[PDB]
RNA sequence: GGUACACGAAAAACCUUACCUAGACUUGACAUCCUUGGCAAAGUUAUGGAAACAUAAUGCCGAGUGACAGGUGGUGCAUGGUUGUCGUCAGCUCGUGUCGUGAGAUGUUGGGUUAAGUCCCGCAACGAGCGCAACCCUUAUCGUUAGUUACAUUGUCUAGCGAGACUGCUAAUGCAAAUUGGAGGAAGGAAGGGAUGACGUCAAAUCAUCAUGCCCCUUAUGUCUAGGGCUGCAAACGUGCUACAAUGGCCAAUACAAACAGUCGCCAGCUUGUAAAAGUGAGCAAAUCUGUAAAGUUGGUCUCAGUUCGGAUUGAGGGCUGCAAUUCGUCCUCAUGAAGUCGGAAUCACUAGUAAUCGCGAAUCAGCUAUGUCGCGGUGAAUACGUUCUCG
């Protein structure tokens, strides 16, 4: 799902996502590709995105469907507020 | 200081000794390294014969080659023994469908080039034997046997941690300035056990009657 | 009758045939009026200065092909191949056309603008 | 690790998410053209070296 | 709209700073109401006010406009998302660097002691 | 060690037949082109004409011809400080500078069109009121306490 | 007929090679060929590209190379079964290129 | 510090990546001692999975194994190659030779005199080499080449080439260099630009372009895939840039190009369209056809300010390709209308197409907020008092 198109997900990272869904759903799943966009499904779904050595969960939710996984999670590092 | 006069002087003095033309730019870089390798086997083949230019004309699936040996007998010997090496060789690079067409054809002051010069000069370097009486008779030969002005340069070391006594060699005609020079340049750099040492040459290959085109 | 002149400036070209005439002397470009096709500045009254400096625009009535440029490369172009045609016919007029440059190709063009630098010799502010 | 890049390069990605070029002797994939695959270095010092027929110094 | 509208000046162009209505839909408002852009006029119809506040008056209120993007904003940047953590810093969102940009947000580049290279 | 060396002027425009207009139309180009301040200048000229009724040739020659300068306080420095000493100012700089005031002052007061100011800056420079004349005025006042340096070399 | 039309474009960076293949080309085919445009040289669409000098960080001499692409456009409208017969004596250079048009 | 900083980097959605790790690799993906032949590891369809790596077959050729392959693994006073600073500085050396016991001067020095060590005049020097200059290429006239996909106001478009200017001429004429006089002229007097910057200098930069010596690692310094940084932020410096407006802002018509790119691409045209785009569709393998020439011009407008300047960041919706668009790309629309109303130390490019404008196509690019680069063209500055201070 991109500003250009419409909801279009690469199915590889919902694919566990659902895999698990018709099987009374866990959220955690080990998934840090950025190549799924969400869906009234990721509500309540949390997944380990690697920022450069651990993988960090992040929340989804519906609030808004105009992005992707990678969107979703904090893909970077900030100065930690340091003024070194 | 003094910008490399390598490609400063390709096209006004130097020549262009692979000529290759294909389609559009997708396997022309597939022309350019297959003739590179194809006569780059020669001179990685011969040090001693010294092999200097082997000009590989491909225009369009028209390849021509065209070898010139110093030494026909280094090159074919008895019953053509090397040569048939080499057509059983470059038919695996170049294509086994593919003819194979070359000739050693003769020339005359065959070290008007650089490159054989300077392996000459780092074997007298290295040669076990006085090294001052071997450059003196090296450049006695170069400049003897039928040639312009010569500059010769050794850089690196000594086969020390130094290079102290290195010897800039210039004779003749070296004018940086003249574009009509025809001055061929090649650099070596040698392996030994005190790092790469650099043996380059600058060699006037006879003053063209004011010339700058490609001759 | 034909008098046929050649003109270059800033990258733009243009012949003119002129002919002894009493018209208003065919001001046009491409024979066609200079309205929107050139800016309407000095320029257009320098148009005819070359008949200006010479005989007056009611002859030679303009016929100019011209190709490449702008107006002003354009102007100068157009301008040399009238003082050129008019060298073809009274060349005595030439002397002052040449003292200002006109029968002379007058070769001033854009600087070509260089490796690294932002232009023909611009370059970027750098102390330390 | 340089082989690495050497045998990265030789291979092709999967997608065209994933996408480089680089010479064949030189490293440091930046600044490398698709009409040759060759980097700035090596392409430089090969032009020098008059392997391109007609590679020449401007003078207008 | 009713909001910025100046006096004996183009009633076209000086609703752009408002905040909500910015150069088209000031030209919508304009030529819904027929405004026919003025010789530094205020406005050229007298009657068309009772219409304004019988059809521009229709047109959705920016205040309102201005706390659904708050709310978005507040989704946003609440969520997980590299573009809320840039929200959350108070910075450039879709990706700018502050190493000397961001005058907007950090002041008028106020200038510190340098901690560099030694 | 730069020495005597001329200058590229562009020759008088063919409906005033003024050389100094030119140098104006030289140094008040904006983005260093003619194509667009030409229009505006002459239309200044336009603007002078219906004001008080002032042909531009004369209202300009007499706008900058008072503002010229005769002394040259030549650069003389100590490597720690500097002074001047006063000669004859060269004629060709004379009327650069004069030019070049004329049209820097020319183009300010910041209002509704700049054809009023700059008529109103010509206009002003007309009538020998402070806006340019000052330039003048300086080159030859503040050359008081330098007027004490004519009196050695060093 | 062979070719209806031969615009055959033969084009290189050398243009003595040009000169002399358009020549061979003009009076190989001068009496057994006609409606043909010789020797035409067209606008060269020359180039240069630039590139950095020092291994690592330079920008003050950046280093260029010219590629110079000439064009000569020959207009063969008809070839005829004689004129092949006396044309079967032009080969392609190892520069110029010629085109099958 | 400059000779480190719009860098190496002509474009990072993960690779590029040299950094990190997760899944995973164990003489490793590659490379081969060895060993044998007989026909294939591909790619695909499921799958744990983020994919590997584990899955099975499917489709002259393989296939295993030690040392090694390989190492962005380090060691720029260990190095070459390459590259910049003084320096496109006017000077730099040597053969022979004189003399100072000599370090060496020297020829080179120096007067006029030059772009140069340029000439001569004289010089313990005669000469040569290096550099520079000059040769050479480019802008510049006439003729010549062929004519289309130029044209067709037909040789307009072009480079292939020739005649072709060089104090040539004349006088002012200096023992010599060499200025100008006016005309012919394309060049008239280093015609303008580019051009090799000599030994050296930075014990220059370059082990990480590349080649690398010594040592090392090897069942790891080997490799596959997934992700992130190369656009963070207390931030500064740099860098152009953005304007600080009424020649300007907006609206409308708006000419003149060069240039390169392009074959499931340029993509015309055509429609929906503010527009991205959506669909649609030739010619062009590129003098065919496509990717506007704009500023300027022509009229209105705003009528002085954070403004009709500037559009900063921002949110929402559409959009391009990329398997999927978010970072680690971008386009457009809508909405945001900040600062700056010309800014100190510092200052950089400059003698004309110069400084500045305006746009265009492309290089890398399936993507490019590279505001950057190659270019290209259009418009188009004064100035040079003297080096005062400094650099060299």
């Amino acid at each position: 799902r991109s500003a250009k198109k419409g909801a279009f997900v690469d199915a590889h990272l919902l694919k566990k996502v659902i895999d698990m869904n018709k099987q009374e759903k866990k959220r955690p799943i080990k998934t840090w590709s950025r190549r799924s966009t969400i869906f009234p499904e990721f509500v309540g779904n949390t997944f380990a995105v690697h920022n450069g050595k651990t993988f960090i969960n992040v929340y989804v939710t519906d609030d808004m469907v105009g992005h992707k996984l990678g969107e979703f999670s904090p893909t970077r590092n900030f100065k930690q507020h340091t003024a070194n | 200081q003094k910008v490399n006069s390598n490609g400063l002087r390709f096209g006004i003095n130097k020549n262009w000794i692979s000529r290759w033309t294909a389609n559009s730019h997708a396997q022309t870089a597939k022309w350019l390294i297959e003739d590179e390798k194809i006569r780059n086997l020669f001179f990685v083949n011969y040090r001693n014969a010294q092999v200097s230019n082997v000009e590989i004309e491909r225009t369009q699936a028209t390849v021509d080659v065209f070898v010139y040996a110093a030494q026909p007998a280094f090159l074919i010997g008895s019953e053509n023994k090397n040569i048939q090496k080499i057509t059983k060789q470059i038919k695996q690079i170049i294509g086994r469908t593919t003819n194979l067409d070359l000739t050693i054809n003769e020339i005359g002051s065959p070290m008007l080039s650089a490159r054989i010069i300077a392996r000459d000069l780092a074997n007298a370097i290295e040669a076990r034997v006085p090294l001052r009486t071997a450059m003196r008779q090296s450049l006695i030969k170069v400049l003897k046997a039928g040639a312009n002005g010569i500059k010769v340069l050794v850089s690196g070391r000594l086969n020390g941690a130094e290079i102290a006594r290195d010897k800039m060699y210039i004779e003749g005609n070296m004018p940086l300035s003249t574009l009509r020079a025809d001055i061929d340049y090649a650099l070596e750099k040698a392996q030994t056990t005190y790092g790469v040492i650099g043996v380059k040459v600058w060699i006037n290959r006879g003053m063209i009657y004011t010339k700058g085109l490609n001759r | 009758q034909s008098y046929y002149g050649l003109g270059r400036r800033k990258s733009s070209s243009a012949k003119v045939y002129l002919t002894p005439t009493q018209d208003k002397g065919k001001i046009t470009v491409n024979r066609r009026d200079p309205s929107e096709y050139f800016p309407n500045k000095l320029v257009i009254q320098d148009m005819e200065q070359p008949l200006d400096l010479t005989d007056l625009k009611k002859n030679f009535d303009i016929n100019v092909v011209v190709k490449g440029g702008g107006f002003t490369g354009q102007a100068g172009a157009i301008r040399l191949g009238i003082v050129r045609a008019l060298l073809q016919f009274n060349p005595e007029l030439k002397k002052i056309l040449k003292s200002k440059k006109l029968t002379t190709r007058d070769k001033r063009v854009k600087e070509r603008k260089k490796f690294g630098l932002y232009g023909a010799r611009r370059a970027p502010q750098f102390t330390k | 690790a340089k082989k690495s890049l050497k045998v990265k390069q030789t291979r092709i990605p999967k997608f065209a998410v994933r996408a480089y070029t680089r010479c064949q002797r030189c490293g440091r994939a930046r600044a490398v053209l698709s009409h040759f695959g060759v980097c700035r270095l090596c392409f430089r010092e090969l032009a020098y070296a008059g392997a391109i027929p007609g590679v020449k110094k401007a003078s207008w | 709209l009713g909001i910025d509208i100046p006096n004996q000046k183009r009633i076209e162009i000086a609703l752009t700073y408002i905040f909500g209505i910015g150069l088209s839909r000031s030209q919508a408002i304009l030529k819904q109401a027929n405004i026919n852009p003025d010789k530094r006029v205020k406005d050229l119809t007298e009657e068309e006010f009772v219409a304004i506040r019988n059809v521009a008056s229709a047109y959705k209120i920016e205040g309102d406009l201005r706390r659904e993007i708050a709310l978005n904003i507040k989704h946003l940047s609440e969520i997980g998302a590299w573009r809320g953590l840039r929200h959350r810093k108070n910075l450039p969102v879709r990706g700018q660097r502050t190493r000397t940009n961001a005058r907007t947000r950090k002041g008028p580049r106020k200038t510190v002691a340098n901690k560099k290279i030694e | 060690r730069k020495n005597r060396a001329p200058k590229r002027t562009v020759l008088p425009d063919p409906v005033f037949n003024n050389t100094l207009v030119t140098r104006i139309i030289n140094v008040i180009m904006e983005d260093g082109k003619k194509g667009l301040a030409q229009r505006i200048l002459y239309g200044a000229f336009d603007l002078i004409e219906q004001r008080t009724k002032e042909k531009p040739l004369t209202v300009f020659e007499r706008a900058v011809g008072n503002v010229m300068p005769r002394l040259e306080l030549r650069v003389r420095r100590i490597a720690g400080s500097n002074y001047q000493v006063p000669t004859e100012v060269p004629q060709d700089r004379k009327i650069a500078l004069a030019l070049r005031w004329i049209a820097m002052f020319a183009r300010k007061r910041h209002e509704k069109t700049m054809l009023e100011k700059i008529a109103n800056e010509i206009i002003d420079a007309s009538n020998n009121t402070g806006a340019a004349i000052k330039k003048k005025d300086d080159t030859h006042k503040m050359a008081e306490a330098n007027k004490a340096f004519a009196h050695m070399r060093w | 007929v062979k070719y209806p039309e031969l615009k055959i474009k033969l084009e290189s960076y050398d243009s003595t090679l040009l000169d002399l293949t358009t020549k061979k080309i003009v009076e190989v085919v001068k009496g057994v060929d006609v409606k043909i445009k010789g020797p035409l040289p067209l606008p060269t669409k020359k180039e240069v590209i630039t590139i950095i000098r020092s291994p690592h960080v330079d920008k003050a001499s950046r280093e260029q190379f010219e590629k110079n692409r000439h064009k000569r456009l020959m207009i063969l409208v008809d070839v005829n079964q004689g004129a092949i017969d006396s044309l079967k004596r032009i080969k392609i250079p190892v520069g110029v290129t010629l085109r099958f048009s």
